[PDB]
């Protein structure tokens, strides 16, 4: 059975889903949507705070709705709901899962404490640690611990905020407060714990999450100062220092410098941001980010979940917003995610490379990559041409271009073990796609695809770059939507079907592997349903502050 | 030969400053502390214990020639690699005898290979702990020092510009030092960052008001007025200027100028 | 010439070098060695051949505990690198006659590259010379071994790290004294770079070379800045002259007349010495017998000024054998001088200034770090036009190990790399000695 | 009563005479004597099931909190006293709702497109088609779909703080616009102001949108210009029926992200890197022009003091401490300057001895005039602390008394002079004075930029010399210290209160915050961040109606 | 005025925003010494010629 085919049947009830013939202009219009309706009536409600000041009307412009509006369904839940319920600005759960990302720093604690003890003359042991912790829990979100008559931060407004530490030393571990530890032996399946505890080693590192109305009131480049400035407070108290000596600037360079962990990088002028802005996140980073890896040891559902929170972060956030705005990106972004469309194909691929090659049972090379990603594009394609409600559902041709790509893409990464033989894939499935259909994306999609089979292996410049490490400032990528949240499921790729524990920094994949997340990593997919759904509570509101 | 004028001023204030600033000038001592209660107030090592190091002694680190370090003579802290440690106080706005850039430019003057820190509200001394500890000495002694506007004080230093409390002594959240109601004596009974004292030390009795107008070394309307000092302020106000100039450079620098137009 | 200023240069020992030399002798628009000096530091290239081979066999690509596991790549690098410079050398030349220089260091680990000076001239900046070695360094290890389609872009990334997706080399196995421009906190400031503690490496801890490598820096800068344009051109010049040079001795006699004494002594034989030579006059005595004084010649009261912070910050920072009194040295340095005399510090406040922030970022929870991280492109201390960094320099050369980012924390390599350049190594007696070779041509 | 900050002691204090030197301690109870602190204490434990174990807020925890009086202040120029932490950016919606409003606005000229319809579209303009452009706009830049099928929309509900309006420099369109879209400046502003903004601005027009609040708190400030340009284009391409994808249409693009846009804030250097639209970027005289003070008041010291209130809030508490540092913060170094009234008594005597000296306007800049006025400011100022203990016990650190000495002197001095650099000349010769009286100033690294100060306000070199009102907290003396940047914003404002100028720096930003639908109210920073520290301000982009009731 | 800032200048520089920088220097100074521009205005001059630099 195809997996797309349940939500087909739901979305077009009444109609067989091979016809190719229907009926339009036949639906009231915009009345025929919940949605629709209730954002009329909201516009006119409206009136009065707006003091005469037009707004919303849906007179105004196309009639929307002469074809039937659609339903989706997330993929991998049983949610329907209206492509409205997942724009971003109206799901609280996509905009949580962009807050988690940008309040998280990862600071070392091994150079701090080597401060202590070799300049200091302080010893540290698990003990202080954990007063330590105990002491930043209180400094972080605003509570003050050396100088009198300060005034702090309502706690009520930042319930959020908090700090935890992990280690890659076992011994250590059993002795750090259970409150206040990412245990990676809890968290993680046995064999990806030893992985990970091989490549940090006995190091010990804090998790640092500002509050979330904090990235909102300010943005990204905030976040490292903040956690920096509280953990130079923490220090001086819990250690008994005097508070303002030379040792201090150290803890200082260590926290915002040397030992720190951003999420995202800065931007070149053009598009300026700070860091832990989402154009700054590698697709590496984001994979590491998603905690589908530990959860579950299916390669595709690892690949679909990454692709999900990917698909919001880069196509509907940072494309359709920072870098755009408006009514934006959403259903560029939801047709990777939505309707178990992505699924069917990638499942496919997945199944023709476990019968013919096995999962990394080949080493990459020309031949492999295009077999496979000739293969699993003609049945994408094959899909829409069967399935006329499958057609009219991914009506744009970004939509389909990137799908079939992604499947071609991911499937060859799972072959090979190889994320840039898996892109390589993804640029053969493009050109092959183009000359199918005699038609690919809108105007401008194509731009790193005709530039991308030569970049893909390049070892020049601005060229070259292991496809982990890519992100949405690499030239070719950094303008265009639907590429980006497929290209972090190449990457996620050939680590999924490895069995890896991470794919590309351990400290990454330990830092979210944390139950106290607002958003859950573990599933974006169920998340960002629930978001749809409006039964998602996000962080950092201000009613407590506010007029009743 | 120099003689020299440390700072300008026509008034006692300016010559307190002097006085604190000339190394010919010998401070009087109005207290004594024992060498075991002023390392207990500093709080950072037990009396007796050795001195601790944070790099082996000096000539291991001289090995190859360098003339112009030579010159210079390292204090004993630094010979011997003795951690660095820290003494601070904060000075009460209510004529403490000494007040925070006074202390800086008198221990700039006085003492050798010194780290200070100016602010409104304290005063940090970091040096090489050996030496920290004869300098800590003379500090508390002194004039410089009046147990009830200056205060030893680590952490938590708010007070300064506070009112006095109901005993005339400055404020401290951490209460570090109380006044002993039976003898009028200004005790100590925590450390510089407020660890308890397992035995408190007795600092003496705090300067009456008028010794403490009579020493101290900040202006105040209700004393002597910054305005009074008519000499000060011209001197602030040349230096003001003549550093207005020379970053606007034209005039200062106008020989200059017209050499490189070839004029 | 076109200034009527002559000086005696004197070296690091104090004894004197040249005599009666013109002062556009040491400008760095007309000294020979000052101008190779800046040719060399754009054009040269550290490559970590053994770090480019560790990163590859761990796949510890990209940054601070990255690994992209399975995508490892083993090659015997270290032990081909005599094959492997010689392709580098190949790549990077423009003809066999130019002066493209390669050097291995540390049994083969690394590679200093001199990228030739004809690549420099039509290039914009001198991002080149990493660029191209990059580039170089890349093609030759792949030559070299082989290395397969799939595999290559390991390689690439092993050695320029996460570029293009950051805007720098971030995690790169190459590395300059210059980073990018893209980079720079103010226009020109590409010179004023190099932290505190790469400077000491360079020249191997010796305070007065470090001090002058930094004047010298910091002062050429201060022409690339158009700082040192028309009226202040002059200032400039005598402030590397005096505070970089130890122009006439004054820089080595005032510490060694004060090695027992405090930044007040080294004050008071400072204004003194401005009094003999008539650099400052009374302006006006005031009641209290106070002398005012004014400059009778501003730019070199300014330099008399500089040459004693410099010397206060020995004397001082040399007591303690610790760097972090170097900030507090450079602010009441300048405080007390002020109110001793009426006249402006250094750099017209713009020392102390730098100072104040200098000591608060260098002890506070805020930002900055430890005196040898900070260099002129530093948002601390970018602020005095040259008058301040030699004086951190210095003092990182006489601390005895009391930091935590210490030289070889920061800068473990840095020595082996460079310092056996002569020029970066020993400034001060090859500018005198460029200064020499056109004396007489001003 | 004899001084401007008297009743406020008075209350703050209990009823203790302000000119008594002692008083009494630790009998407070510690942090129990603060409703704020036992309300914050209270919800702390109330969050331990949501936290399930992560300790949290605990006054047990470092400093025992409140052995001396918390103090309540007065916000200056209102009757709200309010505890200190009713005025932490985080606890106040006013001044987070002042920081969107600004981050959320960008200008766009309309005579480029106008031009591109007209020159290479053959299209005519006319006031009816600007007004159904307006109306248009008015749907799409909240989210609302004009041209595709099958588009989801943003829910207006979220978003109805976003609107579009448009002003002209040209009467005779203005006379002929819409109502309920006009930014009408010879309404907004009194005549001889209006006048004056007209005749720099010519016979040009220019729309002003704000984008949603929500955007810029889910997003950015770099977002804004360009959220702005994607809906003007969207409403040119259907407002004149245009071809929904052609080559001019890029000319739209580039004139309203490049060539016609005016942002609020300019991008930083790599170190501190933030897109435009960020308070970084924000000069001290195009906050000046944002506040709109100058439009209601003829008082030069309220205009002034009213801007510093306002850019005390933007760039010590909010920039400095949080954009730049972040935890506790900075509320007290900034609220120094906007209560208790106590600022206003110091630039009033400035003021009034300027009045009485100079006249206002009264003189040419000279450095005989910056330092008589300059000096005798700062004496002024010193005397005050030492007069009464209760205001020095009030501005207890020594930095917020430094800025707000220095204050009243840089702005009497531009009072008189009418030039901004001379004000500022004069407030760093207060500072070098204030420290040479009190043997102290700021905290340890107050006064980098006060050292540098007198040699770079008059200075023409590189990164030195800039015209006061251009600088801001990029300028590299002011990149990293509080206490002065809410203060250069009142010197920058202060020589065009006292000549009676409708701006100081831009036209167009002055008129584009003369809006009575702006949330939060540009007459009168001090006001709404009093209305936010009473929790009576209600902010925009807050996510009710799509989250579980 | 066209000006072509000598190569020598550009050899001792790191980069090739000297150009602007000097000649931005000199034009500035060429002003106020053409015209004795006095100390409150001259500012006014360098913001003429540099824009918003160093803000920007
Ligand atoms: C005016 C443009 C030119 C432009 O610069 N952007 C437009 C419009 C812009 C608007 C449309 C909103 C509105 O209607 O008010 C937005 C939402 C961006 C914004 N400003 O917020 C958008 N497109 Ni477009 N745009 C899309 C797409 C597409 C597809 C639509 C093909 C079809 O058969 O319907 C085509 C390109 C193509 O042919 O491949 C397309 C063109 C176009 N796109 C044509 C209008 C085409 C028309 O007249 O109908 N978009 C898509 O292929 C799917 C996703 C969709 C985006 C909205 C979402 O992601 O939810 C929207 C993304
Ligand atoms: C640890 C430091 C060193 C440092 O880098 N910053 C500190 C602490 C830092 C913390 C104090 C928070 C806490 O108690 O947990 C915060 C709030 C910044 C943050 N991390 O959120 C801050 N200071 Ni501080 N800091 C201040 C100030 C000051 C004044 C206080 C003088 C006094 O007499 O009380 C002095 C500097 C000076 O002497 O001039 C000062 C020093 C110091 N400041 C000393 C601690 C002093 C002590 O041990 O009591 N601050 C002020 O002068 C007023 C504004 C106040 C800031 C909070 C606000 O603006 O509301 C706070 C601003
Ligand atoms: C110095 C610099 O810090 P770094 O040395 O780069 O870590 C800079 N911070 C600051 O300027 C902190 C300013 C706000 C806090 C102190 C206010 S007095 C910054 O984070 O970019
Ligand atoms: O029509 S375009 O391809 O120009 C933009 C589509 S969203
Ligand atoms: O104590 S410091 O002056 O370093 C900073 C005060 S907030
Ligand atoms: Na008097």
């Amino acid at each position: 059975k195809k997996l797309f085919l349940k939500a087909l049947k739901k979305k077009f009830e009444g109609e067989d889903p091979e016809e190719k013939s229907t009926n339009f202009y036949c639906f009231g219009g915009w009345e025929q949507s919940e949605r629709k309706r209730e954002f009329t009536e909201y516009a006119k409600k409206a009136a009065e705070k707006r003091g005469g000041i037009p707004f919303y009307n849906p007179d105004i412009g196309v009639p929307l709705g002469q074809r039937k509006l659609m339903a989706y369904r997330v993929s991998g839940t049983d949610a329907y709901v209206e492509g409205d319920d997942l724009h971003f600005v109206n799901n609280a759960a996509i905009q949580q899962m962009v807050d988690d990302i940008k309040r998280t720093v990862i600071v070392g604690m091994d150079t701090a404490h080597a401060v202590l003890e070799k300049r200091l003359g302080v010893e540290v042991t698990p003990e202080t640690i954990n007063e330590y912790m105990e002491v930043i829990n209180h400094a972080l979100p605003g509570g003050a611990v050396v100088q009198e008559h300060m005034v702090e931060v309502h706690p009520g407004i930042v319930e959020d905020c908090y700090a935890k530490v992990f280690t890659g030393d076992d011994n250590l571990a059993d002795e750090l407060d259970k409150r206040i530890l990412i245990d990676i032996n809890k968290e993680f399946p046995e064999e990806q714990a030893e992985q990970l505890k091989s490549y940090i080693g006995n190091r010990t590192y804090q998790v640092n999450r500002v509050p979330t109305i904090v990235v909102r009131a300010c943005d990204g480049g905030t976040v490292s100062r903040w956690s920096a400035m509280q953990i130079g407070m923490s220090f001086i108290s819990a250690y008994k220092l005097c508070a303002g000596e030379a040792a201090i600037a150290d803890f200082s360079f260590a926290a915002k410098h040397a030992d720190v962990i951003e999420m995202g990088t800065i931007m070149p002028a053009r598009r300026a941001r700070g860091p832990n802005e989402p154009g700054g996140v590698a697709f590496g980073t984001f994979a590491d980010i998603v905690q589908a890896s530990r959860v579950s040891d299916d390669p595709a559902n690892v690949s679909l979940e990454v692709i999900a929170g990917a698909a919001a972060l880069y196509d509907q956030v940072w494309l359709g917003s920072y870098m755009s705005g408006g009514v934006g990106f959403t259903q560029y972004a939801t047709a990777a995610y939505t309707d178990d469309i992505l699924d069917d194909f990638l499942y496919y691929g997945m199944e023709y490379v476990e019968d013919k090659f096995g999962i990394c049972g080949s080493e990459p090379t020309m031949d492999v990559v295009r077999d496979i990603s000739t293969e699993v594009t003609l049945y994408s394609l094959e899909q829409y041409e069967e399935y006329p409600t499958l057609l009219e559902d991914h009506f744009g041709g970004s939509q389909r271009a990137a799908v079939a790509a992604a499947a071609a893409g991911c499937s060859t990464a799972f072959a090979t073990g190889n994320s840039n033989a898996g892109v390589n894939g993804w640029y053969l499935s493009q050109i092959l796609h183009k000359e199918a259909h005699s038609r690919l994306g809108f105007y401008g999609y194509d731009l790193q695809d005709q530039c991308g089979a030569s970049n893909s292996l390049s070892i020049r410049s601005d060229e070259g770059l292991i496809h982990e490490l890519r992100g949405p400032n690499y030239p070719n990528y950094a303008m265009n939507v639907g590429h980006q949240p497929e290209y972090a499921g190449i990457a996620q790729a050939p680590h999924a079907a490895r069995g890896d524990a991470f794919c590309t920094n351990p400290l990454i994949k330990v830092a979210f592997a944390d139950k106290d997340l607002s958003f859950d990593f573990t599933s974006p997919r169920k998340s960002i349903a629930k978001g749809a759904l409006r039964e998602f509570i996000p962080e950092g509101e201000r009613d407590l502050i506010i007029p009743a | 030969s120099y003689k020299a004028q440390y700072t300008p001023g026509e008034t006692r204030i300016a010559e307190n400053r002097r006085k604190h600033m000339n190394p010919d000038y010998e401070l009087r001592k109005l207290r004594e502390i024992s060498d075991e209660d002023l390392v207990k107030v500093l709080g950072h090592r037990n009396p007796g214990e050795s001195y601790k190091s944070v790099h082996p002694p000096l000539d291991e680190m001289d090995f190859e020639e360098d003339i112009v370090r030579d010159l210079v003579e390292p204090i004993q802290g630094a010979k011997e690699g003795v951690r660095v440690r820290y003494i601070q106080f904060a000075d009460s706005m209510y004529n403490a005898p000494a007040q925070p850039y006074d202390r800086a430019r008198t221990y700039m003057w006085r003492y050798r290979g010194v780290d200070t820190g100016t602010l409104s509200g304290r005063q940090v001394i970091e040096m090489r702990e050996l030496d920290l500890e004869g300098v800590s000495k003379e500090l508390v002694e002194t004039e410089l020092f009046d147990p009830a506007t200056t205060g030893i004080r680590g952490a938590t230093v708010h007070g300064h510009s506070l009112r006095l409390d109901e005993n005339g002594l400055m404020f401290d959240a951490l209460q570090r030092y109380v006044f002993d109601e039976e003898t009028g004596h200004v005790v100590y009974v925590k450390e510089q960052v407020g660890r308890p004292l397992d035995e408190p030390v007795d600092m003496g009795q705090p300067l009456d008001e008028e010794e403490l107008r009579k020493i101290t070394t900040i202006y105040r309307k209700d004393n002597i007025a910054m305005r009074d000092d008519k000499e000060a302020i011209e001197v602030v106000e040349n230096i003001h200027t003549g550093r207005t100039m020379g970053g606007f450079g034209m005039d200062v620098f106008k020989e200059d100028l017209r050499k490189r137009l070839g004029d | 010439p076109m200034y009527e200023d002559r000086v005696d240069l004197y070296g690091a020992d104090g004894k004197l070098l040249e005599e009666d030399v013109p002062l556009e002798a040491v400008s760095p628009l007309k000294n020979p060695t000052i101008a190779n000096l800046v040719s060399d530091v754009k054009r040269s290239v550290a490559v970590n051949l053994a770090g480019i081979e560790g990163s590859l066999r761990k796949a510890a690509l990209g940054g601070k505990s990255n690994f992209i596991p399975g995508r490892e790549v083993d090659l015997p690098i270290v032990e081909n690198a005599e094959a492997i410079a010689e392709k580098i050398k190949k790549l990077v030349q423009t003809s066999e006659d130019d002066d493209t220089n390669i050097r291995l260091i540390n049994n083969g680990q690394q590679i200093l590259v001199q990228v030739p000076t004809t690549r420099m001239g039509v290039a914009a900046d001198y991002t080149v010379s990493a660029l191209v070695t990059g580039a170089a360094v890349v093609q030759a290890i792949i030559d070299e071994f082989d290395v397969d389609m799939f595999d290559a872009n390991a390689v690439k990334t092993a050695v320029m790290g996460r570029y293009p997706q950051t805007v720098d080399f971030t995690g790169a196995n190459l590395s300059t004294l210059l980073g990018p421009p893209v980079l720079l906190e103010g226009l020109g400031y590409g010179l004023r770079n190099i932290m505190a503690n790469h400077v000491v490496a360079i020249t191997r801890k010796n305070t007065l070379n470090a001090s002058a490598l930094s004047s010298i820096l910091e002062q050429t800068a201060m022409f690339e800045t158009g700082d040192a344009v028309g009226a202040f051109e002059r200032m400039h010049l005598l402030g590397l002259a005096y505070q970089g040079l130890n122009a006439n001795n004054l820089l080595f006699d005032l510490v060694k007349e004060n090695g027992k004494g405090t930044v007040g002594t080294v004050i008071a034989s400072l204004v003194e010495r401005a009094i003999e030579d008539r650099v400052i006059k009374v302006a006006k005595e005031m009641t209290s017998g106070y002398k005012m004084y004014e400059p009778a010649d501003w730019a070199l009261w300014n330099a008399y000024a500089a040459t004693g912070l410099l010397a206060a910050t020995i004397v001082n920072v040399g007591a303690a054998r610790a760097a972090q009194g170097v900030a507090s040295t450079v602010l009441y340095y300048n405080d007390i001088l002020e109110y001793e005399t009426g006249l402006p510090g250094v750099d017209f406040g713009r020392a102390m200034g730098t100072a104040v922030g200098f000591s608060f970022f260098s002890h506070s929870i805020y930002g900055g770090g430890g005196p040898g991280i900070f260099h002129g492109n530093h948002v601390v201390t970018r602020h005095s036009k040259g008058f301040a960094l030699p004086c951190v320099a210095a003092a990182m050369c006489l601390d005895a190990g009391t930091q935590m980012f210490s030289v070889e924390k920061t800068s473990g390599l840095i020595g082996s790399v460079y310092s056996e350049i002569d020029y970066f190594r020993e400034p001060i007696v090859n500018v005198a000695k460029g200064a020499a070779e056109i004396k007489d041509q001003l």
